[PDB]
């Protein structure tokens, strides 16, 4: 089996700057006058989309900012000026020999400016209170970069009873959103519930709470 | 207009069997080879099998040979993939695709929407939906397996909607929330594995 090695695995690039992704094979992909290597882009929740076929041919509908080059065992995909809609995972694949094999995929991240999150707190619902468990959720909406610290606090810092989930980079504004869910049974025994958010875009941490 | 429509996925126990179907419309099905490509959750693409227009075929041996069988019914414009002796590592979204079609000096390529196959011993369970009232959203709690789909006002509201990736709780059940921001401006959950649908205002 031909091994396809992609580099790098993660590529942070600001909008307007160039990007370059390389793909190496363990066997020559030449047959006749063509190199049998294709480039695909897969956006979150979508099927893969062909960008470049046969090493250097731009697929129908692909903008001219995308180009491919290389021959033999060394191939390169280039974006002359990346745009916000280019976010996704890029794959090379060889088709000179079955089994067809893919590269590991390169996650292209869009480096936009710093953006502070909008913090929201939600107490458990009355419908859920009719059950045995209470869930408090803290929402961090539209921020960048992804690095963010969420901490739960009757002014007692929690540990072990929370879970986080972060969306993929938005195709329009290149921001992230994050949710943190605090799960308790114990809930009716306390009064102060707060989530404190720390992010680069905030001069000081922001706390949203309820009683 | 070309469309590749997959079906037949879902939950099955290890050692069980599933049969995937890909009905091709608007496309001269009989003249082309077709492929199956799968993607484990959070992982990359892996080629599974190919069948040529003759009916001859090949499989990714190192992972699926002897267990999966690709076939085609040209009279019905349908591609099939029979999955026997299922294992946990077969859990993935499966795509039917032509891969590259290069003829008349133009390159085209068609893919289906994919169908999720989950191989697990856990039982199916429908989700509970709790409102998140003031931004606002819905909490979809304690379901298995993936996936759930969440719309807002029967799919009418789409701007500013963030549906978060599901998180596997310690109970072995998934939970997620789907929010939509309304700064003092002025949900339709579907879990097909359990055949449950809930609307929460």
């Amino acid at each position: 089996d031909i091994v396809m090695t992609q580099s790098p695995l993660s590529l942070p690039v600001s909008p307007g700057e160039p990007a370059s992704i390389s793909c190496r094979s363990t066997q020559s992909l030449i047959f006749g006058e063509h190199n049998y290597l294709d480039w695909y882009l897969q956006k979150p929740g979508q099927s893969p989309q062909l960008l470049i076929y046969l090493a250097s041919n731009r697929a129908s509908g692909v903008p001219d900012r995308f180009s491919g080059s290389g021959s033999g065992t060394y191939f390169t995909l280039k974006i002359s000026r990346v745009e916000a809609e280019d976010f996704g995972v890029y794959y090379c694949v060889q088709t000179v020999q079955v089994p067809y094999t893919f590269g590991q995929g390169t996650k292209l991240e869009i480096k936009r400016t710093v953006a502070a999150p909008s913090v929201f707190i939600f107490p458990p619902s009355d419908e859920q209170l009719k059950s045995g468990t209470a869930s408090v959720v803290c929402l961090l909406n539209n921020f960048y970069p992804r690095e963010a610290k969420v901490q739960w606090k009757d002014n007692a810092l929690q540990s072990g009873n929370s879970q986080e989930s972060v969306t993929e980079q938005d195709s329009k504004d290149s921001t992230y959103s994050l949710s943190s869910t605090l799960t308790l049974s114990d809930y009716e025994k306390h009064k102060v519930y707060a989530c404190e958010v720390t992010h680069q875009g905030l001069s000081s941490p922001v706390t949203k709470s309820f009683n | 207009e070309v469309q590749l429509l997959e079906s037949g996925g879902g939950l099955e126990q290890p050692g069980g069997s599933l049969r995937l179907s890909c009905v091709v419309s608007g496309f001269t099905f009989s003249n082309y080879a077709f492929n199956w490509v799968r993607q484990a959750p959070g992982k990359g693409l892996e080629w599974v099998a190919i069948i040529y227009r003759s009916g001859s075929r090949m499989y990714h041996a190192d992972s699926v040979k002897g267990r999966f069988t690709i076939s085609r019914d040209d009279s019905k414009n349908t591609l099939f993939l029979q999955m026997n002796n299922l294992r946990a590592e077969d859990t993935a979204v499966y795509y039917c695709t032509t891969l590259l079609i290069y003829e008349s000096d133009v390159g085209v390529d068609f893919w289906g929407q994919g169908t999720l196959v989950t191989v697990s011993s856990a039982s199916t369970k429908g989700p509970s939906v709790f409102p998140l009232a003031p931004a606002l959203g819905c909490l979809v709690k304690d379901y298995f397996p993936e996936p759930v789909t969440v719309s807002w006002n029967s799919g009418a509201l789409t701007s500013g909607v963030h549906t978060f990736p599901a998180v596997l709780q310690s109970s072995g059940l998934y939970s997620l929330s789907s929010v939509v921001t309304v700064p003092s401006s002025s949900c339709n959950v579907n879990h097909k594995p359990s055949n449950t649908k809930v609307d929460k205002k």
